[PDB]
RNA sequence: CUUUAAUGUUUGAUGUUCUAACGUUGACCCGUAAUCCGGGUUGCGGACAGUGUCUGGUGGGUAGUUUGACUGGGGCGGUC
RNA sequence: GUUUAUUAAAAACACAGCACUGUGCAAACACGAAAGUGGACGUAUACGGUGUGACGCCUGCCCGGUGCCGGGAGGUUAAU
RNA sequence: AGGACCGAACCGACUAAUGUCGAAAAAUUAGCGGAUGACUUGUGGCUGGGGGUGAAAGGCCAAUCAAACCGGGAGAUAGCU
């Protein structure tokens, strides 16, 4: 599905509202994206799909803190 | 003058049987509603 | 052979054969054949996603080697088939290690004739080569989009393309719809023309002809209803309409490519 | 992005400065290589302590082993033997495989993405010059003479 | 201030080149008696394409609705 | 040849042929939130759409308006 | 050889009469068209309701179709009888 591996974002609905305020469903998309992350403990490439977001946490922590988190979630990267 | 129902076990059994039925989870929900009605034929039985 | 058939009865008096007397009178070679099951223009949805297809005579696949890969073996063409999947009829070659296979054969062929792969050959028809060393101006068919693909340009009968310029690593060619494709030099081609040129002169003759063919019949959009085609509805052949496709898009002169892509290997457009 | 240099970055490498740097650039070229590592508020003090100059000259001796490297070849020519066509139409061009190759086998040991073509993929027949790479500040010339067979 | 010019600053548009993101319904190897999928090597494109958020245009392809009353039946015409 | 099963079998529909138009192959297009599938294990002598409707003579003038294709002088013009 | 000809089985339904609380919720009798093909048929699959399928009639989709059937919102609403 279109959730984020990192930061568990994932589709929200929503309405969008014309001039005259005539309402229609629509639906919010994260900006999901597959990315190739190096890690240096394992020494290999892992692939997540991970939001824009998401990559900027990753960037700011730490892969392997990141990585740990999601082992600790219970979901196979 | 050929009517609408020509009988046929095989098809009957392999549209409307017990097994049929179960593949799915409406055809789940089907056999739940008839149990919860009481009825004594759950489906089409050969 | 064009041949004009005498008007016996209706259905006949419009019917032009091509018949080739050279065309092998017997069953193709069973190790390369393969079922193709029809499909009706259906997909795994079960719904028609194209449509006018269904019906025709049951037609067998043959494996015709486009790739080419053998290189160094000399090949001798053992005889010419008829195959219901193309237009133009296939070869069947023997090499000289024993290995029988279909390739697609250019007009000069013939049975016997020797045929050689690989960039050590020759400069004969039937002969393939990376289009690095093929002489410019020639005229190729089966043309690699990608080196090993195994060619997807001028397939039918009677096809080729124009070599006419060579940029470092890249070739220009000129396909038959009057386009210029930039591709890679590596790519392999087949020197000659695509065999079976008058197979454009049939004509059918009557329904029957194109209904054993896997042609459903066509209804127009006006005899259509409102509710079925943005045509149709009226009385006494009313159109009053913009011609567009049945589900909407604008027919009759509106492009449709948007790759932004392949642009980049694309010279000229079609005029 | 700030972020402390290893390697010598040819536009802003100054040996662990705090100089930004797009997010893409250390993200995807210099951690992943090794040239580089993130340090935000908890590794300026552990890199200021033992990777102040420890490395350095370990980092150093890296590229002076590079250099007696690309010295171990005196003669820095390459000569192979190939089946070209009748006057040019050489038989199939031929990249960093077979050259780095016959190099290994007798000639200099090195990797296969240390060779660098500038002149295209040896198409013509002749005398041709070929840049050799294995710093980013040491560059090296290899002359390669192709006969026809 | 009007009139001009060396080095350094913010720079943004355009152009060329590169590879490491990304794409690969190119080839080859392995999981594997597998045209799926994944991993690896390499080739070709390459910061383009594509996707998310916002935004302009187009949009009976689709949807929800409106389309007045008087009236010597109604409509037309006239009137309010 | 096909059609309103059950008041219309026809001049209606289809038809071979003809023309226009789109599509370079990860094709256009269609079904699918997507993956994917059909098109096609085909690739321009091919495929889709549209109109006309065997065959013979042919098919004139008009680009104002609305579409479609190309242009860029200038004006107006969103998010930011 | 033939979407060739005449004509049974088989498929279809152009005309007339009978029958309309019929033998039959479209039939019977006498004629009628195709009948080696774009034919017909058995068995089994696939396409599902704003959807399918349609040599295109708004035809067909279980005797019901300008939006099937069943249950639910639901005792919808009804300035009308």
């Amino acid at each position: 599905s279109r959730v984020c591996q990192v930061t568990g974002k994932r589709p929200v609905t929503g309405n969008n509202r014309s001039h005259a305020l005539n309402a229609t469903k629509r639906r919010f998309l994260p900006n999901l994206h597959s990315h190739r992350f190096w890690v240096e403990s394992e020494k290999r490439f892992v692939t997540l799909r991970v939001s824009a977001k998401g990559m900027r946490v990753i960037d700011k922590k730490g892969i392997d803190t990141v990585l740990a988190e999601l082992r600790a979630r219970g979901e196979k990267y | 003058m050929k009517r609408t129902f020509q009988p046929s076990v095989l098809k009957r059994n392999r549209s409307h049987g017990f097994r049929a039925r179960m593949a799915t989870k409406n055809g789940r929900q089907v056999l739940a509603r008839r149990r919860a009605k009481g009825r004594a034929r759950l489906t089409v039985s050969k | 052979a064009v041949v004009k058939c005498k008007p016996t009865s209706p259905g006949r008096r419009h019917v032009v054969k091509v018949v080739n007397p050279e065309l092998h009178k017997g069953k193709p070679f069973a190790p390369l054949l393969e079922k193709n099951s029809k499909s009706g223009g259906r997909n795994n949805n079960g719904r028609i996603t194209t449509r006018h297809i269904g019906g025709g005579h049951k037609q067998a696949y043959r494996i015709v080697d486009f790739k080419r890969n053998k290189d160094g073996i000399p090949a001798v063409v053992e005889r010419l088939e008829y195959d219901p999947n193309r237009s133009a009829n296939i070869a069947l070659v023997l090499y000289k290690d024993g290995e029988r296979r279909y390739i697609l054969a250019p007009k000069g062929l013939k049975a016997g004739d020797q045929i050689q792969s690989g960039v050590d050959a020759a400069i004969k028809p039937g002969n393939t080569l990376p289009m690095r060393n093929i002489p410019v101006g020639s005229t190729v068919h089966n043309v690699e989009m990608k080196p090993g693909k195994g060619g997807q340009l001028a397939r039918s009968a009677g096809t080729y393309v124009q070599i006419v310029a060579r940029d470092g690593a890249y070739v220009t060619l000129r396909l038959r719809s009057g386009e210029m494709r930039k591709v890679e030099a590596d790519c392999r081609a087949t020197l000659g023309e695509v065999g079976n040129a008058e197979h454009m002169l049939r004509v059918l003759g009557k329904a029957g002809a194109a209904r054993w063919r896997g042609v459903r019949p066509t209804v127009r959009g006006t005899a259509m209803n409102p509710v079925d085609h943005p045509h149709g509805g009226g009385e006494g052949r009313n159109f009053g309409k913009h011609p567009v496709t049945p589900w909407g898009v604008q027919t009759k002169g509106k492009k449709t490519r948007s790759n932004k892509r392949t642009d980049k290997f694309i010279v000229r457009r079609r005029s | 992005m700030q972020v402390i240099l290893l390697d010598k970055v040819a536009n802003l490498g100054s040996l662990g400065d705090q100089v930004n740097v797009k997010a893409g650039y250390a993200r995807n070229f210099l951690v992943p290589q090794g040239k580089a590592v993130p340090a935000t508020k908890k590794n300026i003090e552990f890199f200021e302590a033992r990777r102040a100059e420890l490395e350095a000259k370990l980092a150093e001796v890296l590229a002076a082993a590079n250099a007696r490297a690309e010295k171990i070849n005196a003669l820095e020519t390459v000569t192979i033997a190939s089946k070209a066509g009748d006057e040019g139409k050489l038989f199939g061009s031929i990249g960093t495989r077979d050259i780095a190759d016959a190099v290994t086998a007798a000639g200099v040991e090195v990797a296969k993405s240390e060779v660098r073509l500038p002149n295209g993929v040896l198409r013509t027949t002749g005398e041709h010059e070929v840049s050799f790479q294995v710093h980013s500040e040491v560059f090296a010339k290899v002359i390669v003479n192709v006969v026809a067979e």
